[PDB]
């Protein structure tokens, strides 16, 4: 019989700083126990200041992408270049993502950028379309490797105040986007020395009000 | 997983010196369960008679077809459908649905208002024609009714004769089948005259 | 769904400070059968431009036939033709994904593994796989199917990154691309002795170099061989 | 008289006259059958300085070996190309062998057949010369909207056809053995100047484009470049 | 299902027992597996007893319409052709194989069709369960040029091999017969080998056996 | 099931048993395997029955009808309308099928259309069920083109050896002369290839 | 005007269509041999530019069945391709050859059809089939666009019908059979060159006449060259 | 399966149908009618596929209404029952089934007198003193061939059935809640409400 499925490894996160957003996710892909490129980008700006990764199927992936930057696209033709809330580009999502319920898109995917308050935001989708306003998610293999981590890291899950007893929990405080890619990059290194789909290398796109950063952090080619 | 023998069932058919019968059981029951025993599986359409076995609804489903048809034809051709012209049509409309049977055993027989000759058929699911000249069996106990028939026909029997051939015939075969019983009824088609009759059997 | 009937084996490439490199073996196998010794596996699409297929041979013909038939089909009402407006591998490629996917897409796909190289008008390299479950990625190495497990290990040996494509000589390109082509043939039941090997470098051009053999073997030491354990003599 | 598909009196469709009508009132255009391959040549109108030129090209390929040309109604020209162009991308995929030009004309001439059989529909308005080469030679033809076609040595249509006709009379009788490749180009080149002289006081734009196994080697190309300057200047000594 | 057909030098013939089983048991003593197609074509086949009835019925139906439209004559391939096209066109679905034979305004014509749409000829074919022995018998009696009387006597020998030899066949025989210039004899049992001896008892029933609950007179028409 | 193609110098000839098996019997041991569709155009079939038998049938009409228009096809013209056939349907079909004609222009060409749907112009194929012991016989003792007689014997030999290891495929041999000359229909009775 | 009774009911545009068939400009005549079969027809090209190979009224429909028709050059090649199809469709669903009689059949019903439906303009063209069949011989069949056929044992289509006719009418009133006896096709041809030479008050050169055979299921078109020889043959012998 | 029960009597008829409602493992509502009055004399209870139950009934239901409004006269009977076998005949052929099983209860006006019809998912229709679907039949059928005279009060008829449930909580694996009885007869329908108390 035929398989029309498959997967290529990956793993993305999505952090919502303060008033920044961001979305990292590395550059190997895989088959098997195979290699097929160092270097491939999961991750990518769509315009309107709106990243966006598809990790699980690369085909059904990439295609998402595509199909949406189109929709963007086709947005601003019958509005008149208005810009999409990012809110606004989920819900259409979903529906992208909806339209082939019987027939799925093999993949978690996710989006990152700015509320109409200038608030930074993640979104968690399904690989059919439920999605959730995430203030922090890792998707892919690695994943149950970096959430418990960022639970605790960027939470303070399980974290008290010293000679408190344990009736004061350690209060949460804002990071700074440097503290963030701090941890980030942290994340992904110990992930790669656990697992094997994943290493090379770290392509993080930073969202803030007035564009798209990229930076990229070499990881070890294990 | 067979149809046929969920319902239960049987029917019987025989040419006579002049005449025809035909019988059938009473019982109707979802495999184990007796549900009725006024289930009769014997109708007709003016002068010509039907005898339908297998599956319950597609039993009735087909009456109500035919009762509908025959009451077309007689209307456009001012005269009552003839046996073999009968026959070769409940052929066709069950080959019509060749791809989802109707799961049946019918058995036609009458008497040739013109010629005035004794007729009998059988068919399976599909409408295949096995005409014949002595007796016709169909339903769960097929086996069983050939092992009585071949023994009890004889050639141009008097109807009150028949009768009670064909009585026996059917009566004895029912109660070594498990899925038929619960009473029986027989007809005697004369030229002109008909009589129905119930008999008295084993009520298990 | 359906099954592969006939089967093309491998297909390598690389890049290089000048352009790129592809070959692919001419065996087409029915099976564990080699009932075609002389098969062509590089259908070059107009001169900036090659298809290395790897699978069935019955659908890789098809394509052939999409090529060529969209290829006459870009000369429809445009001058510019031959210079400013015709065909490059990013195109095709694109559009040949594009089918890949829709198959797929259609519980139909073509049995294969295909690699488009070439070079683009204002002198950049190309080289992207793309397979019947309309997958892509670029790398500095490609392999179909059997290559990729065996060939792209040496090809990294030349090439670790991206930062070495502008020091890798032509010549340093092809004899390892061919070490590469005989390692192929002395692991692999699916592989033949015969091929062909093009290059496309930005400044000679399009160079099918057709039908070669493999040379330069180490089986003399086969005789130093004996039993399996015990047998001595 | 006033709809498409009817007949007059005496059996006359009169629609198809007046689409004949609106083929001469055009451009015009030629053709030639030559040694091996054939040569075609059109007339574009400059009505303004503020065109450019060597642009609006008024001549298709068809496949990869066929020339094709016309004049009368532009839009209904390029429509018909289309069909033309299924009709033998669809033919080569089924039987490979590129598709032979004496049944291509009635793939097409059936197609503007049947736009003379229903009201609902218009008649073609436009005369088509096409040709190219093959197996058994070059051949040539021309089509009408009565969907009439045929093969001719050379042929002619829109405004001024005599002109080219009379002249394509000639070269039948002195060269009645087909001419020369090359000769055949700045001949046509010559044929159309002649032809011109009605649109006399507006300037124009000649196109050429031939086949042949020995010059474009069994193709279609566009005679632009050197030869097609020559082969004007051939054209403007003559023209005295 | 035990059928044969073999052409002499002025037609050809086709036999057929007269026995139709279920499974382990007989439903018809006396059934013709010989159909009429056209008065010079016919019939004889096996498998699937609807299948095979119903089918010729639809073409002897449509090569009527055609003859009288073309005023000319039943062809045999006509017949095949029709057959084969149609039968086909339900890969298989329709178990249905048969030694179609005729003659027509060119010749004396003979050939077997399987289920799926394959089709023979030679000039003498085998269908059927007991298709074995009545091969076997025609494989070592058959000279070219046989007459009327060679052919016939042998092709009802064949027949009669299956009817021996082999289960699922039985009871008399039927025949059927074509002469390039004559008519066609439908001979319905030229044999009677099988018939039951007289029984041992009278089984009579003396009236009055049967009890009886009640009893009336239906009703027929208005 | 055992067939093939040869060309040569005159042209090309090709030639097949007669054994066609229904499980470990047969059918009909007397098959021509060998098909017309044109005048100058012929085909052996090869794997299963009813499907082969329908394919030319479709085939023998486009042709018969591209002919009255078109003029007269090529072997090429006619390989490519199986291809199309083959392939489309590739999922309910099991054809083998080898194809061959003559042109006095470029002469007899050989085509194999085998399962799937791939085509190949070869100097001369073999297909069915018996040709896994004929890869080192015809290979090995091939000699580019030959004689009319002289041909005819790589057939005969090919073909007899098949027999003599492969009982799904046997009966006679047939084979069909495709020249400049026309048609020749050859015929060659048992006890003569088994002697050799 | 239009497609459906007139008040005598005969809706004109079938009888309107008929003078077109004829306005091309065009002599057919057609005569029955023993073991073959013959159709003249004239080639009269004007334009010098043209060419006469891609000239003609008369095509090749089937291996034995040709066709010639008195009608415009447009609508023919139509008639041409159907016919020429649906003979092509019926070997292949009925396993024998199409005959003449036959094919002018589904031609005049689907003539009839289009006309009684209103799909389309019938088309202005008189066809004139021809062949051999194994079952009634040399067959002559004509059909028109009023949707209908019949049979002739030799006829004629053009702006010159009755004359061509009554010259043959009168030969077959003494010849007293109804065809041309003798055995060579050569020696018909001539026969019928001759009876329509005589009947135009005209003569042809090699080039100004078109001609057909129907033999023993093998037609062919008659060429340019092979039919000048003919004129040879009949120039002495008259 | 659940509980459908149906007694035909004197000038009466009588349908018994048990309360609970299951999924899987707990029991969501558990004083639930499977009931649907098609006219003001005829009813159908029903017992049968999750989803395909309640939609059926309702589109019956639908249909009868219609046609009583539209007619201004009433439907009868057998009639109904003969229509709603037509229906499931067809369901049982169509791309998909309405898994249902059926009784129904009515008095037919112009007889004046009360006809029950059991009617399976196949299509399968018979007029009956008495039914039950499914495993229901197995329980209490002896006791219904036992003690049931056609000459029985509606009263008669209550303690009759009665018994039967007292029989079916006994030796019934599943806990079916108890039942919601009804009776319909020349005044029309009204539900025996009592049962609870009684
Ligand atoms: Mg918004
Ligand atoms: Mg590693
Ligand atoms: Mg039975
Ligand atoms: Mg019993
Ligand atoms: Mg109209
Ligand atoms: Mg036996
Ligand atoms: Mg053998």
């Amino acid at each position: 019989q035929f398989n029309p499925y498959g997967d290529n490894g990956g793993t993305i996160l999505g952090i919502a700083g303060e008033d920044f957003a961001v979305l990292a996710g590395d550059t190997r892909n895989i088959t098997d126990y195979s290699i097929n490129s160092r270097y491939e980008p999961k991750v990518f700006d769509c315009g309107d200041n709106i990243v966006m990764s598809a990790n699980g199927f690369a085909a059904d992936g990439d295609a998402l992408v595509k199909r949406f930057k189109n929709s963007v696209k086709w947005y601003h033709f019958d509005h008149n270049d208005k810009k999409l809330s990012i809110n606004s580009a989920a819900r259409n999502i979903q529906h992208l993502l909806y339209g082939k319920r019987f027939f799925p898109y093999y993949v978690h995917t996710i989006i990152a950028g700015l509320d109409e308050d200038g608030k930074g935001a993640v979104y968690s989708f399904d690989p059919v379309g439920s999605y959730e306003r995430e203030q922090c998610r890792a998707g892919g293999a690695a994943a149950s490797l970096i959430m418990p981590f960022l639970d605790n890291q960027v939470n303070f899950k399980n974290q008290y105040e010293p000679g408190t007893n344990g009736k004061v929990k350690k209060p949460l405080k804002y990071l700074s986007v440097e503290e963030v890619i701090k941890l980030v990059r942290d994340s992904f290194t110990s992930a790669t020395e656990r697992h094997i789909q994943v290493g090379d290398g770290l392509e993080i796109l930073i969202v803030t009000k007035d564009g798209v950063r990229k930076e990229f952090y070499e990881l070890k080619r294990d | 997983s067979d149809p046929s023998s969920i319902n239960g069932g049987i029917v019987v058919a025989m040419t006579g010196k002049d005449c025809v019968a035909i019988a059938c059981d009473l019982r109707l029951g979802s495999q184990s369960l007796g549900v009725s025993n006024k289930f009769e599986k014997i109708f007709h359409y003016g002068h010509v008679f039907l005898g339908i076995t297998g599956l319950a609804t597609d039993v009735t489903t087909l009456n109500e077809m035919f009762r509908y048809k025959t009451n077309l034809y007689k209307l456009k051709e001012e005269r009552a459908i003839e046996p073999e012209t009968f026959t070769q049509l409940v052929s066709s409309s069950l080959y019509e649905r060749r791809f989802g049977p109707y799961f049946v055993g019918p058995v036609v027989a009458g008497i040739n208002s013109k010629s005035g000759k004794p007729f009998i058929a059988g068919f399976d699911l599909i409408g295949c024609i096995d005409e014949a000249k002595d007796f016709i069996v169909s339903g769960t106990a097929s086996d069983q009714l050939f092992g009585m028939c071949e023994s009890l026909y004889e050639p141009n029997l008097e109807p009150e004769d028949l009768f009670e051939t064909i009585s026996q015939a059917l009566l004895n075969a029912a109660d070594r089948d498990a899925l038929s019983g619960w009473g029986a009824v027989v007809y005697i088609i004369k030229k002109d005259e008909v009589v129905k009759r119930y008999l008295k059997m084993r009520q298990d | 769904t359906q099954q592969p009937i006939v089967t093309g084996t491998s297909v390598i490439s690389m890049k290089y400070d000048n352009g790129v490199i592809i070959a692919a073996d001419n065996l087409g196998s029915y099976g564990s059968l080699l009932r075609f010794n002389g098969v062509e596996r590089l259908i070059p699409v107009g001169d900036n431009t090659v298809v290395g297929i790897s699978g069935d041979i019955s659908d890789m013909q098809h394509i052939e036939r999409l090529l060529k038939d969209l290829v006459t089909e870009n000369a429809y009402d445009n001058p510019l033709a031959d210079a400013e407006e015709a065909l490059e591998p990013s195109y095709i490629f694109e559009y040949l994904a594009t089918v890949m996917y829709q198959r797929r897409s259609k519980m139909n796909p073509l049995w294969n593994a295909i690699i488009v190289a070439g070079v683009q008008s204002n002198g950049d390299q190309f080289l992207r796989y793309v397979n019947l479950l309309g997958v892509t990625y670029s790398s500095p190495t490609l392999a179909t199917g059997f290559g990729a497990h065996m060939a792209n290990p040496l090809l990294r040996k030349v090439v670790d990154r991206e930062s070495d494509i502008p020091k890798t000589t032509v010549q340093v390109a092809e004899e390892a691309i061919v070490n590469a082509m005989r390692v192929l043939y002395y692991r692999d039941a699916r592989s033949s002795r015969n091929f062909s090997l093009a290059i496309i470098d930005k400044n000679t051009g399009l160079t099918f170099k057709k039908n070669l053999q493999v040379e330069n073997m180490k089986w003399d030491f086969a005789k130093d061989i004996k039993g399996y354990g015990t047998q001595k003599i | 008289d006033l709809s498409n598909s009817v007949f007059s009196p005496d059996g006359r469709n009169f629609q198809v006259e007046y689409a004949v009508k609106a083929v001469e009132n055009g451009t015009t255009s030629i053709g030639i059958k030559c040694n091996d391959g054939v040569v075609f040549a059109v007339e574009k109108l400059i009505t303004s300085k503020l065109l450019v030129p060597q642009k609006n090209v008024k001549i298709q390929v068809v496949d990869r070996h066929i020339g094709c040309v016309y004049s009368g109604l532009i839009p209904d020209g390029r429509h018909l190309v289309n069909r033309g162009r299924e009709e033998a991308a669809s033919f080569k995929k089924l039987y490979k062998t590129p598709i032979p030009i004496p049944a291509f004309a009635d793939r097409l001439g059936q197609y503007v057949q049947a736009h003379t059989l229903y009201n609902s529909v218009r008649p073609f308005g436009v005369s088509t010369i096409f040709g190219g080469v093959d197996k058994n030679g070059a051949h040539l033809y021309m089509l009408e909207p009565s969907g009439s076609y045929w093969g001719y040595k050379g042929a002619a249509t829109g405004k001024g056809r005599q002109s080219a006709k009379a002249e394509l009379e000639k070269l039948v009788d002195h060269h009645p053995e087909g001419l020369s490749a090359r000769e055949a180009v700045k001949q046509a080149a010559k044929i159309i100047y002649l032809a011109h002289e009605d649109n006399k006081e507006k300037d124009f734009e000649l196109e050429i484009s031939w086949c042949s196994l020995s010059e474009t080697n069994g193709l279609h190309k566009f005679v632009k470049g050197d030869l097609l300057q020559e082969a004007i200047d051939f054209a403007q000594k003559e023209i005295n | 299902t035990t059928i044969v057909g073999v052409k002499f030098n002025n037609g050809v013939v086709i036999a057929a027992d007269t026995r139709s089983t279920q499974g382990p048991i007989v439903a018809d003593k006396n059934c013709a597996k010989l159909h009429r197609i056209s008065p010079k074509i016919w019939c004889a086949g096996a498998g699937t007893a609807a299948d095979t009835e119903a089918v010729t019925q639809l073409i002897g139906s449509n090569i009527e319409l055609h003859s009288l439209y073309t005023s000319r004559e039943p062809r045999v391939v006509s017949a095949l052709q029709m057959l084969k096209q149609h039968l086909f066109k339900y890969q298989g679905h329709i178990g249905a194989y048969l030694i179609v034979a005729g003659v027509d305004p060119t010749g004396s014509h003979l050939f077997s069709i399987h289920a799926h749409g394959s089709t023979d000829v030679g000039y003498y074919l085998s269908l059927g369960s007991g298709s074995l022995a009545a091969m076997a018998v025609l494989e070592s009696h058959w000279k070219q040029d046989l007459t009327k009387e060679e052919a016939i006597k042998l092709a009802s020998d064949a027949i009669q091999a299956g009817i021996w030899n082999d289960l699922g066949s039985g009871s008399n025989v039927d025949v059927c017969v074509m002469e390039i210039g004559k008519d066609a004899e439908y001979l319905r049992n030229y044999l009677t080998p099988n018939v039951r001896e007289e029984k041992q008892k009278s089984y009579k029933f003396p009236r009055g056996t049967t009890a009886v609950l009640k009893e009336s007179i239906v009703n027929i028409c208005d | 099931t055992s067939i093939m193609a040869v060309t040569f110098k005159d042209g090309v000839i090709l030639g097949a048993d007669s054994r066609t098996t229904t499980g470990a019997y047969i059918a009909n041991r007397v098959t021509d395997k060998l098909t017309r569709v044109h005048d100058k155009i012929w085909c052996c079939r090869s794997g299963s029955a009813a499907d082969t038998q329908a394919i030319a049938d479709i085939v023998q009409y486009h042709l018969e009808l591209y002919t009255s228009q078109y003029g007269t096809p090529s072997t090429e013209t006619a390989a490519s309308v199986f291809k199309e056939l083959c392939y489309e349907n590739k999922d309910n079909l099991t054809a083998g099928i080898i194809v061959a004609g003559y042109d006095d222009k470029n002469k007899g060409e050989v085509y194999t259309i085998p399962l799937g749907g791939s085509v190949h112009k070869l100097p001369y194929a073999i297909a069915g069920s018996g040709s896994t012991f004929i890869y080192g016989y015809c290979d090995k003792n091939f000699r580019e083109n030959m004689s009319k007689e002289e041909t005819v014997d790589f057939i005969k030999h090919s073909l007899s050896q098949a027999i003599k290891w492969d009982g799904s495929s046997g009966g006679v041999i047939r084979m069909v002369v495709l020249t400049a000359a026309g048609v020749e229909r050859l015929i060659f009775y048992p006890d003569e290839y088994e002697q050799l | 005007h239009i497609t459906i009774f007139s008040p005598e009911g005969r809706l004109y545009q079938v009888e309107y269509a008929f003078k077109a068939t004829n306005q091309t400009n065009i002599n057919s005549l057609a005569v029955r041999g023993k073991d073959c079969t013959v159709v003249i027809s004239q080639k009269k090209v004007p334009d010098k530019l043209l060419d006469p190979t891609t000239v003609s009224y008369i095509f090749c429909i089937s291996r034995t069945i040709g066709m010639v028709v008195n009608g415009p050059i447009p609508d023919a090649r139509n008639a041409a391709l159907r016919a020429k199809a649906e003979a092509a469709e019926f070997r292949y669903k009925y396993g024998y050859d199409m005959p003449c009689d036959v094919l002018a059949k589904r031609m005049a019903n689907l003539s009839q059809i289009y006309t009684q439906r209103a799909y389309m303009r019938p088309l202005g063209v008189i066809l004139t089939f021809v062949s051999v069949d194994e079952e009634l011989g040399p067959s002559i069949y004509k059909t028109d666009p009023a949707g209908y056929y019949v049979g002739y044992k030799a006829t004629a289509t053009g702006p010159k019908q009755q004359e061509i006719t009554t010259n043959l009418e009168n030969h077959f009133k003494k010849s007293k059979i109804d065809h041309i006896n003798e055995e060579s096709w050569e020696k018909v041809v001539e026969f019928a060159i001759t009876h329509m030479i005589d009947a135009l008050g005209t003569e042809f050169s090699k080039n100004d006449l078109e001609v057909g055979v129907a033999t023993k299921d093998k037609f062919f078109t008659l060429s340019a060259e092979n039919i000048e020889e003919r004129l040879v043959a009949i120039a002495e012998q008259d | 399966m659940d509980i459908i029960l149906g007694i035909r009597v004197q000038d009466s008829v009588i349908l018994a149908s048990s309360k609970a409602v299951t999924r899987g493992i707990s029991v969501l509502k558990d004083s639930d009618d499977k009931t649907r009055q098609l006219s003001p004399h005829t009813l159908m209870s029903f017992a049968g596929e999750a989803g395909d139950t309640v939609q059926f009934a309702e589109y019956i239901q639908a249909n009868i209404q219609l046609y009583s409004i539209r007619e201004d006269y009433e439907l009868s009977p057998q009639a109904v029952s003969s229509f709603v076998r037509q229906e499931l005949a067809k369901s049982i052929r169509s791309r998909r089934p309405y898994q249902v099983n059926v009784l129904i209860g009515g008095y037919d006006k112009k007889k004046n007198k009360p006809e029950l019809y059991q009617i399976d998912y196949l299509g399968t229709k018979v007029e009956l003193p008495y039914g039950a679907h499914g495993y229901s039949g197995f329980y209490t059928f002896s006791l219904l061939d036992h003690h049931y005279r056609p000459d029985m009060t509606t009263e008669e008829g209550l303690d009759l059935l009665k018994l039967c449930v007292q029989e079916l909580e006994k030796r019934m694996p599943m806990d079916f809640k108890g039942v919601i009885v009804k009776i319909v007869d020349k005044d029309g329908i009204r539900q025996v409400d009592d049962f609870q108390a009684q």
